[PDB]
C-alpha cells in the first residue's frame, strides 16, 4: 500500500477538563509523550511525510573509506617488500564509519567492498611503466600469509581474490554475513582468556576487549608485476558499506574522539562541548 | 551478440550505488538469526527518546556533569532562567544531545519538537513556572510579558515531578536546514518564574532542575550528510 | 522472473498515495546465487518506539497522572 | 554368530572361527560388465570357476622388527595357476576380489595388523635425483610382495626401486588416515582374520592386467607383536570374483629377472 | 542498440565466480559416464570416517609409526595417561588426522567430534579406564578428580574392545574458529586409570592403545581457506 | 523450491541405565562407532539449520587457482627470437595448492575454465616506450605440430583454437569440456605405458611407471603477436584453472610432505610433517 | 528459456527455511550451445557417509554388540 | 522470438538419453535482419555413407555372392 | 541505462567463437541454392 | 540426437553365405562389421560424431 | 528546458612544487548562476519544480613547458 507517514494533526478546542497529558513523571523511566494537539489548540494538518531515509538501511547504505594502503612497485633491492602490503580486516582506522556503526551495539549485515585505486611516480625522474594489475585477496584468520610479493602462497587455491587492470571500472565483491555469533557485536566488556588463581599475578591487561577478540584475518594487496627501472607508487583505498542490515541495542554517540580502536581516550581532547557565557545568554 | 550502447555515468562508483555483485564467498552459510533483544529499524526511533540538555554553559560548568543542572533559586526574580535558540542541530547547547547528534547527519528536519523538565528539589518546596516558546522573527523574550504572548504552559509544581512544553511545527518552510541558517531561524524557547519558589523553613533554598528535548511523532529528516562532530589526523 | 516494486515519487509526480499511475514502477531481477548479492531491501517504515520510549510494565496511559 | 564365517568361490572354501564380521569397499560388491557401459566388441571369457577361487600366497613372518608388507594384487596373482594364464592370454581384463588376510596367535600374545586396500597403490621412487623411476620388475614384486621400511636411504637397484616408510605409506601421506581406504584390523586380542570384498575400480571399465594394478594391499603392524623375540605367521588369501576377459592373444610374457 | 551502464566490478577477475564462459571445443563429444565406484558428494562424507591420531609425537617417537601408539601399564599411577587440547585444526597432533586435514581448508567449524579408543593388549589382561572430556575456560583436568567432574565414561576392558566417547558440541560461539585462538578453545581431552591393568603370568606387563577421531553427524564448515600445510618453493 | 538438509538434528535425551550400549563397539570390523552425544549424555533437543554447503565438492573446488605461470619476451636482439614464445605441458602439477586438493581423490571428472591474468614490465633500463601489445595462446592437442618459432606457420591455428587477448582489457576466458578419454581423469597411475617383454632390458620401466607416461594433453603455446620492439618489454602470463561440474570417486588422504616433481616421490629433507611435543600429558 | 531457482540465504532474512516469498529468487538463463559453459550446478546437499564409514556387509545397529 | 534448443551433453551432465532436466537448454535470440548474421546453426548428425560407399545401380547385400 | 558488469572473457578473440554480427551486406540477394550430386554431411562419410 | 551404430552379440556361423567375402571390383566398399567377423557382445555405443560434421570441421 | 547546459569550469592542479597543494581540489558553492543561457531560460518561471541530473566532462592538459609521463588520475 501507501508508505506509511509520520503523525498527522487533529484539530482540537480548549481543554477545561481534568485529563492531563501535560504532566507527568519522567522518573518512570518513559518519554514524555505530549504532541501540539495536548498542548495547544491545533488544526488540522495531514501528514504526509516519510521516515525514509531514518531507516537503517538508508542510513548505513553509503560507502565510506575504511583503509588507505600504500604499495611501491620498485626495481631497487631494499625496497622490495614494498611491493605488497597485509592489513587487517578492520572498520576502526576511519571515524566517521564506527561512528555510526557503534551506535548500536549489535548489528547483523552483509558487505560490499570496493576499492579505489591511483598511482605516481613519487621519485624524482618518471619514465615508462607499464600498466599494473592488482591483487587483492582474503587471507582468513588460520590461512598462511605470505612473506613477500611473489610468495607462493599467492596461488589462492582457496582464499578468494580479485585480479584488478589499472583504469578498468573500480573492483567489487559481495561478502555475506561471517559472524560465528548470531550478530557481529560492537562491543566487548570481557576478556579473551580468563586468567585462573596463580599463573600471571594480574594478566588480561593484553587481552581485554574487542579488539582481542574478534580476528577476521587479513587482506593483502600485491602489485601483480614485475619491477621497473622507474617506480610507482600507488595508493588503494577501501571503501565498505553495511548492505540487509538490522541493529539491536542502541548507544549514545562517542563526544571524544577516538583513541584508537578501543574506547580509551586522550587527555588532550576530553571537553566535547563549546561555553556559552550563560544560561540566560542565546 | 546483442547489439548495446554504454551510456554516461559507465564504469564509474558512486557510494550511494545499489547494484547487485558476485559473491566472493560462494554459498556461505549465514549463521542463523535470533531474537536479539531491543532491535531498532529506524533512526526516529531514537530521536523520540528524551535525553538531557546540557543547558548549563557557563564558563566552568562545560563538559562536567553539572552542565545539565539547571539552578533555581526561591530569590524572587523576574528575569529569564533559560534561553534556547532551538536548532537541535546548530545550537551549541543541543548538538550535542542524541536529537541533535541524530540531526548532525541530516541537511533538512521538520516536526515539533518536546521539552520535558524535571524538578529535583525538596518535597517541601512548591510553586509555578512558566515555559514559553516564541516563533522566530521577534525581539527574544526579555521579559514574563513576551514569554505569555507566545506559547505557553504553567507547570505546577507538586506530585508531577515533570512536564512537557511542545513547540509546534511553525515554519514557513516545510523543513528547516540542520545547518546555521539565519533564514530559517528557530525562535527562542525560555523560562519565567510564575511565582517565587515557596521554600518552608529548614529546606535548601536552592535546588535543581533537568531538561530534556526530544523529537514529536510527527518528526522526520531528510538527506544523509557527514556530522561536523568527528575528526581525526591523516 | 522479476519482480517489481512502487518507486519513490519525484518532482512531477503523483501525490503521496503513489497509486496514481502505473509508471511508477522499478522492475528487479537478481543475478546471483547468493542473496548477499542482491540490491538492498525495500524500505522498511515499520516502527515500534514503545520499547525504548515507554517500556513500562505497568499500563500508563498519556492522560492518567504518571504517578498513581 | 557373526564371528563365525564360511567364504565360497569357485571350487574352493574359506572357513573361519574368528572374523571381524566383513567388509565390502564402498558397499558395492563385485559385478560383471554391462552391455550399457562395454568398450571391448568381442564376445568375452568368463573363466568362472578357474579364476574365482581362492589362492594362497606365501606367508611372512612377523616380528617385532617387521614394519610391513605389501603386494600389488593383480600382480600377486599373475602367476597363478589358469588365472595367471588367462591374464597373460588376454590384453583386457577385469575382475574383483576377496582378500581374506589370517593371523593367529596364543591369547596370551599382544599386538595388532592393520589391512588396508588401495586403489592406484603408486608407491614412491627409492632414489632421490629422481631422474629414473622404479623398474617394470623392481615395482612388480610377484607373490612374495615386498616390505616396507622405517628409514629413507634414497642412494644414487637401488636406482630403480621402490622404497617406503611404513610411516608415510611410500606416498608421502601420513599413515594415520590409512583408513579412509577401505579396511578391517585384526586385532589378536579380537580376531584371527579380515575380509575385504573388492569391486574392479577404475576411470576404465575394463584394463590390461600387465600394465596396471587396480589395487594393491598393505599391512602394517599397528601395535608391537609383544609376547611374555617372538614370531608369528601372517597368510594372505585371495580370489577372484566376476573375472572376464577380453582381446584374446598370443602368450605375454614380461620381462624377466 | 539497448542503453547500458557498466557498474563498479565491472572487468575483473574474482576469483571465487560463477559465470558462463564459452566453449572452446563447441559440440565436443564427451565421454559418457560409468557408474564408478566409490562415489563422494561432499567431503563431510569423509570428515566422519575414523583415522588415528599421532598422539605420542613426543622425543624418540616424533613422525614415525611409533606416534600412533599410546602406551599403557599395569603400575600403579594417578597421572594422566594422555592430554590433548581440542582444537582440531591447530593442534600438533589434531591438524594431521583426517579430520584436521579436511578442516585446515576451513576457517570456521561447529558440531561435536567422536573419539574411538581401541586396546591392543593381551586378551588375559583386564582393567578399566576413565576418558574424559572438560568444557573450556578452566584449569585443565590435573587428576582424576577433574576428570570425574566433567563429562565422562567408564570404558571397561572387554570383548567388545572398542569404545567411544563424544566431546559434546559446546560452545559460546556457534561456530569455532580453526586456528588457534586465545578466546576460543574447545576444552580438554585426557585419560586416567580407573583401575590398575590387571595382568596374568607370563603376560606383556605393557600394552598399547590406539585413538581415533572423527566428525559427529551434526558437524560443519563454514568457509575454504588456503591451508598451512604444503608449501612450494 | 524446496528447503535443503539440515545436519544431524538432536532429540531430548534422559540418562539410561541401558543394559544395550552403543558405547561399546568393535573398530576391527572396519566400522566406525556412530555415537552422537545424545548416546552418551543427556542432551536437549536442539533444532538444526545448519548446511553442509560449503563442504560439496562442487563448492570446495569451486576456486580458480594459479596453476602455472609462463614467460615471454618482446626484444630485438639476434639471441632472443627464442624467447618471444613459450610452450608449456598442460597439467595441474606446478602448483601444490591446487594439486593437494585434487589427490584426496583417485579418480574425479569435470569441465575446466581456463581464465588468464596477463602482466609486464620492462626487464631493461632502457625504458624505452612500446605499443599496447596482442597476445597469442594457442592449443595444440597432442601430436599436433608446433611452431618452431614465434613466426611461423603454425600460428596460423586453422583447426587448433586459439586466443587472441589485447594488454590491458578484461583478462581473457574460455570454457573446456571434459576431455579425458577414460570416464574420468585419474590422478594417479599404477601402472606402466607399455609392458617391457622378456626381450627387453632389466630397468625397462625406468623412464615410464606412471601417470607421468599417460597424461598428455598436449601444449599451450603461447606468442607475442606484435612484431618486436627496440625497447624490450618482459611479459608474463599466470594462469588460473577451475575445475566446474566436478565429481569425484575413491579418496584418499591428503599429502603430508612436500611434493616435489611429478609423481608422488618425497625428498629426504622434507620426510618429517609433525612437529615435536615435550610430553603425551601436555597441553 | 529461463529457470528460476531459490537463493541461499542472507543476512536479511528471518526464514532460514527459504520462506519468505517471492523476494528470494534468481534467474538464469543458458546462453551457449555447450553445458560445459553453464554455471555451476545446483547445490545437492544428499549425502551417504555410511559407503566410507560401515561400509560393512553385515547390518551393524548402533546399541548391537558388535560382535556377538 | 526466441528458441530454446538442447546443449551438447558436458561431464557432469544426465545420462545419455539426453532427456532429463531443464538445466541442459539454452536460449538464443537472432538479433539481426540477415541470417547470415545468426550463429551457426545447430549440427545435422544425418549421415548417408551409402553415398559414396554402395553407389551401385542393383543392390546387394552383405552375405550375397559380390559377382 | 540498464546496469551490466562485463566478466572475463570480454573484448577477446577465440577462433572457435560461436556468435553474432552485424551483415557486412544488409540485404544481399543470396544466390538460391541448386542441388548438386555427391552432398557431404560428415567427415566419416568419407572415413568409412 | 542420431548417434552411432552399436554392436550386436552374435555366435557362430555356418552360413552358405559369407559377409567377410566380397568384390572391391564393383566399386563398392567392403562393408563387414566386427559382429559378421568374429563372435562379439552387445555393446551400447553413444560415441556420436559431431566433432566430425562439416559444420564443426 | 530538454538540454543540458554547461554551469560552471572548476579548475584543479596536481602540483609537485612546494606551494598550489590547495590547487589539487576545488569547492564550489552550487549554482547555475555562473551561465548566462541557462540562467536566462530558468528566469522565465517564478517558480519551478524539477529533478535534477548532473553530468560531468573532465579535461586536462600538461600546462608546463617540463611535459614528462602522468599516469593516468583519477
Ligand atoms: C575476498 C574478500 C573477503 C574478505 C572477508 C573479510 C570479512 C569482512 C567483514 C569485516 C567486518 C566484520 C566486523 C563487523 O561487520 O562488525
Ligand atoms: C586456445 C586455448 C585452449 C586451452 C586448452 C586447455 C585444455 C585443458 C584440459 C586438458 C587437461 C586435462 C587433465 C587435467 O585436468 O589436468
Amino acid at each position: 500500500s501507501q508508505p506509511p507517514s509520520t503523525q498527522s494533526t487533529e484539530a482540537t478546542s480548549g481543554v477545561n477538563s481534568q485529563e492531563v497529558p501535560a504532566l507527568t513523571a519522567v522518573e518512570t523511566g518513559a518519554s514524555g509523550q505530549a504532541i501540539p494537539s495536548d498542548v495547544v489548540e491545533t488544526r488540522h494538518v495531514v501528514n504526509y511525510k516519510t521516515r525514509s531515509e531514518s531507516c537503517l538501511e538508508s542510513f548505513f547504505g553509503r560507502a565510506a573509506c575504511v583503509t588507505i594502503l600504500s604499495l611501491t612497485n620498485s626495481s631497487k633491492s631494499g625496497e622490495e617488500k614494498k611491493h605488497f602490503n597485509i592489513w587487517n580486516i578492520t572498520y576502526t582506522d576511519t571515524v566517521q564509519l564506527r561512528r555510526k556503526l557503534e551506535f548500536f551495539t549489535y548489528s547483523r549485515f552483509d558487505l560490499e567492498m570496493t576499492f579505489v585505486f591511483t598511482e605516481n611516480y613519487p621519485s624524482t625522474a618518471s619514465g615508462e611503466v607499464r600498466n599494473q594489475v592488482y591483487q587483492i585477496m582474503y587471507i582468513p584468520p588460520g590461512a598462511p600469509r605470505p612473506s613477500s610479493w611473489d610468495d607462493y602462497t599467492w596461488q589462492s587455491s582457496s582464499n578468494p581474490s580479485i585480479f584488478y587492470m589499472y583504469g578498468n571500472a573500480p573492483p567489487r565483491m559481495s561478502i555475506p554475513y561471517v559472524g560465528i555469533a548470531n550478530a557481529y557485536s560492537h562491543f566487548y566488556d570481557g576478556f579473551a582468556r580468563v586468567p585462573l588463581e596463580g599463573e600471571n599475578t594480574d594478566a588480561g591487561d593484553t587481552f581485554y576487549g574487542l579488539v582481542s577478540i574478534n580476528d577476521f584475518g587479513v587482506l593483502a594487496v600485491r602489485a601483480v608485476n614485475r619491477s621497473n627501472p622507474h617506480t610507482i607508487h600507488t595508493s588503494v583505498r577501501v571503501y565498505m558499506k553495511p548492505k540487509h542490515i538490522r541493529c539491536w541495542c542502541p548507544r549514545p554517540p562517542r563526544a571524544v574522539l577516538y583513541r584508537g580502536e578501543g574506547v580509551d581516550m586522550i587527555s588532550s581532547a576530553i571537553l566535547p562541548l563549546a561555553k556559552v557565557d550563560s544560561i540566560t545568554t542565546f | 551478440g546483442l547489439p548495446t550502447m554504454n551510456t554516461p555515468g559507465s564504469n564509474q562508483f558512486l557510494t550511494s550505488d545499489d547494484f547487485q555483485s558476485p559473491c566472493a564467498l560462494p554459498n556461505f552459510d549465514v549463521t542463523p538469526p535470533i531474537h536479539i533483544p531491543g532491535e531498532v529499524k529506524n533512526m526516529m526511533e531514537l530521536a523520540e527518546i528524551d535525553t538531557l540538555i546540557p543547558m548549563n554553559a557557563v564558563d566552568g560548568k562545560v563538559n562536567t556533569m553539572e552542565m545539565y543542572q539547571i539552578p533555581l533559586n526561591d530569590n524572587l526574580s523576574k528575569a529569564p532562567i533559560f534561553c534556547l535558540s532551538l536548532s537541535p542541530a546548530s545550537d551549541k547547547r543541543l548538538s550535542h544531545t542524541m536529537l541533535g547528534e541524530i540531526l548532525n547527519y541530516y541537511t533538512h528536519w521538520t516536526g515539533s519538537i518536546r521539552f520535558t523538565f524535571l524538578f529535583c528539589g525538596s518535597m517541601m518546596a512548591t510553586g509555578k513556572l512558566l515555559l514559553s516558546y516564541s516563533p522566530p522573527g521577534a525581539k527574544p523574550p526579555t521579559n514574563r510579558k513576551d514569554a505569555m504572548l507566545g506559547t505557553h504552559i504553567i507547570w505546577d509544581l507538586g506530585l508531577q515531578s515533570s512536564c512537557s512544553m511542545v513547540a509546534p511545527w511553525i515554519s514557513n518552510t516545510v523543513y528547516r536546514r540542520c545547518a546555521r541558517d539565519d533564514f530559517t531561524e528557530g525562535g527562542f524557547i525560555t523560562c519565567f518564574y510564575q511565582t517565587r519558589i515557596v521554600v518552608p523553613a529548614s529546606t535548601p533554598t536552592s535546588m535543581f532542575m533537568l531538561g530534556f528535548v526530544s523529537a514529536c511523532p510527527d518528526f522526520s529528516v531528510r538527506l544523509l550528510r557527514d556530522t561536523p562532530h568527528i575528526s581525526q589526523s591523516k | 522472473g522479476a519482480q517489481v516494486s512502487t518507486q519513490k515519487t519525484g518532482a512531477h509526480e503523483n501525490q503521496n498515495v503513489a497509486a496514481n499511475g502505473s509508471t511508477i514502477n522499478y522492475t528487479t531481477i537478481n543475478y546471483y546465487k547468493d542473496s548477499a548479492s542482491n540490491s538492498a531491501t525495500r524500505q522498511d517504515l515499520s516502527q515500534d518506539p514503545s520499547k525504548f520510549t515507554e517500556p513500562v510494565k505497568d499500563l500508563m496511559l498519556k492522560t492518567a497522572p504518571a504517578l498513581n | 554368530s557373526d564371528r563365525v564365517r564360511q567364504i565360497t568361490l569357485g571350487n574352493s572354501t574359506i572357513t573361519t572361527q574368528e572374523a571381524a564380521n566383513a567388509i565390502v569397499a564402498y558397499g558395492e560388491w563385485p559385478t560383471y560388465i554391462n552391455d550399457s557401459e562395454a568398450n571391448p566388441v568381442d564376445a568375452p571369457t568368463e573363466p568362472d570357476v578357474s579364476s574365482n577361487r581362492f589362492y594362497t600366497l606365501e606367508s611372512v613372518s612377523w616380528k617385532t622388527t617387521s614394519r610391513g608388507w605389501w603386494w600389488k594384487l593383480p600382480d600377486c596373482l599373475k602367476d597363478m595357476g589358469m588365472f595367471g594364464q588367462n591374464m597373460y592370454y588376454h590384453y583386457l581384463g577385469r575382475s574383483g576380489y576377496t582378500i581374506h588376510v589370517q593371523c593367529n596367535a596364543s591369547k596370551f600374545h599382544q599386538g595388532a595388523l592393520g589391512v588396508f586396500l588401495i586403489p592406484e597403490f603408486v608407491m614412491a621412487c627409492n632414489t632421490e635425483s629422481k631422474t629414473s623411476y622404479v623398474s617394470y620388475i623392481n615395482a612388480n614384486p610377484g607373490e612374495r610382495g615386498g616390505e616396507f621400511t622405517n628409514t629413507y636411504n634414497p642412494s644414487n637397484s637401488e636406482g630403480r626401486k621402490f622404497a617406503a616408510l611404513d610411516y608415510l605409506l611410500g606416498s608421502g601421506v601420513l599413515a594415520g588416515n590409512a583408513f579412509v581406504y577401505p579396511h578391517q584390523i585384526i586385532n589378536l586380542r579380537t580376531n584371527n582374520s579380515a575380509t575385504i570384498v573388492v569391486p574392479y575400480v577404475n576411470s576404465l571399465v575394463i584394463d590390461c592386467m600387465a600394465k596396471h594394478n587396480n589395487w594393491g594391499i598393505v599391512i602394517l603392524p599397528l601395535a608391537p607383536l609383544a609376547f611374555a623375540s617372538p614370531q608369528v605367521p601372517i597368510t594372505v588369501t585371495i580370489a577372484p570374483m566376476c573375472t572376464e576377459f577380453n582381446g584374446l592373444r598370443n602368450i605375454t610374457v614380461p620381462v624377466h629377472q
